[PDB]
């Protein structure tokens, strides 16, 4: 039960990680005003980035 | 020039967000899509427009949404060109020196969130979030974008929620 | 201005689409090869020209067929110089800016696909397909070709076959 | 008179209480702090007043609030001096005897509770807070205070809320 | 005489349906008890009248209330002859064929609801709830009532609120 208790902690703080992340690379991919933001998610490639 | 720029402003949809009938600030559609500051409280003043759902950007205090297309049929023009000089906004001129915009004292206060920075041409060249009392002047924090896509936002030291 | 263009559109041998008396397009022969919108039904306004075999490309729906070398003396001029700014065709004047094609509210519509868009020496640089309604003005759907040689089709999001 | 009386109601920081859109009465500030009666809902048309955090006397059915001193710079003067004779307030008028305030019939609905009277210099006697049908007239329900500071509410039997 | 006509439903108490400062539709009083179509939502613009509880009829989407008999004393005026011909109302004339009622386009949208449609001699003889784009002119969804007091519906297939 402890390790299954650290592992489940771990999980968690790496899906918080994860989360704060996102939040970090949509920082750039905010309006940015173009209607235009490939290059960002070309490079960064963060999650669900450039489709081409 | 000013009196271009109000009437450039009034002609392109531009809306104020009203909250128990005072004007708490703007906002304007540029590229094609809505914006408006994440701290300004309120709905835009556009039923149509007030029926797209907006994204929220904690980090900048702003917020985007999709805007119809046959809507984004006129919206702001954007550049990248931003040589020092002076532009020119609702509020009169402002002055570009240093990367920072700073304009005169008494010039801006709580309720001017929203507002863009126009040049010559009339694009937009920045935002006006807020700012901060510099004595002579004010200088107004704002968000710039560089010819590679890459948002900045200038933000001066204890600056005010304008 | 418009009135050389046209000239020189009927001067250059180019015939519409008919079908059951219905003109339904517009065809059109650049670098002494005929061309012709795919989703485009019916035949060409020339005898001659209709007894060439055309290829389809469904990627584009666009048609080519080969023209003979004495009917090549005389074909449109294409260029790659495509710098911003306004160009001419069939009904008036198109906008180019941002790599797009925009003419005003009202021009265009369907039956209009073929029709070349010219610039201010008479040469083509881009070929008019479709539309989309755009509030104020239209955005046409075109192609377009680089220096390199490269085919490079603009379609806006849920553009109509006009 | 009343246009001085006016004036001096403008120029001095006076906001009514707006609910829904409606103004459901009045609020002013004297002697550096703000009062609303307790018997009008919403908030006070001041966003940096309305910051402020009242309390609650049902005895009078008034509330009381704490103003900044920056704030507390301009208020209204009260005075104790209140002879027989006759006061001007909002909606012209009044005509104070026998230790009672009364204005002609037809002055004063519901949504004027809030309302001061004032002096031939400017200050404040008394507070309308409600009213009832006196025949030509219609004797108003007020506080008013004594050289000693003591608080006394004259209420006519069966005053309604105004 | 449309002049009259606005004089007159100005001259009897009717008053719109306000909610949150925008006038979402109107209501009046005819003999002597008031109407509100149930769609349109909000509070009637009169205190006294607001004070009066409503009644709900899902059938035709409209409510009903008592008005107090001194109240009654001026209400529109009911009639049950209506023959074929032209009728007015607040946006212009209203032509009546075939027991329908029908408007030239573009006169009539959201928030007209309730207005009546009166005769030469001032009297009601339908209330105007919602209608339809019918080419060259409009078709009303409207309310009648015949001599034998039965209430009939009009409503055309497919009819928007208006």
């Amino acid at each position: 039960s402890i390790c299954a208790a650290i592992a489940t902690v771990s999980v968690a703080a790496s899906t918080w990680l994860f989360c704060r992340s996102r939040v970090a690379c949509l920082t750039p991919y905010r309006l940015t005003p173009n209607a235009r933001i490939p290059f960002c998610l070309a490079v960064l490639c963060c999650a669900r980035t450039a489709r081409a | 020039k000013r009196q271009r720029m109000v009437m450039k402003l009034e002609s392109d949809k531009t809306f104020p967000i009203m909250l128990e009938g005072k004007i708490n600030g703007y906002a304007c559609v540029v590229g094609g899509k809505l914006f408006r500051p994440m701290h300004v409280e309120g709905k835009i003043d556009n039923d149509v427009l007030a029926a797209l759902k907006t994204k929220k950007a904690s980090k900048y205090d702003l917020e985007y949404a999709d805007v119809p297309q046959n809507m984004r049929a006129d919206t702001f023009k954007y550049t990248h060109e931003k040589p020092q000089g002076y532009y020119s906004w609702h509020h009169g001129a402002v002055q570009y020196e240093n990367g920072r915009f700073t304009v005169p004292k008494g010039v801006g206060a709580k309720g001017d969130s929203g507002r863009p920075i126009l040049d010559n041409q009339g694009r937009v060249v920045a935002i006006v979030l807020g700012g901060v009392n510099e004595g002579s002047r004010t200088a107004l924090s704002v968000v710039m974008w560089n010819e590679k896509g890459v948002t900045v936002k200038y933000t001066p030291e204890n600056c005010e929620q304008w």
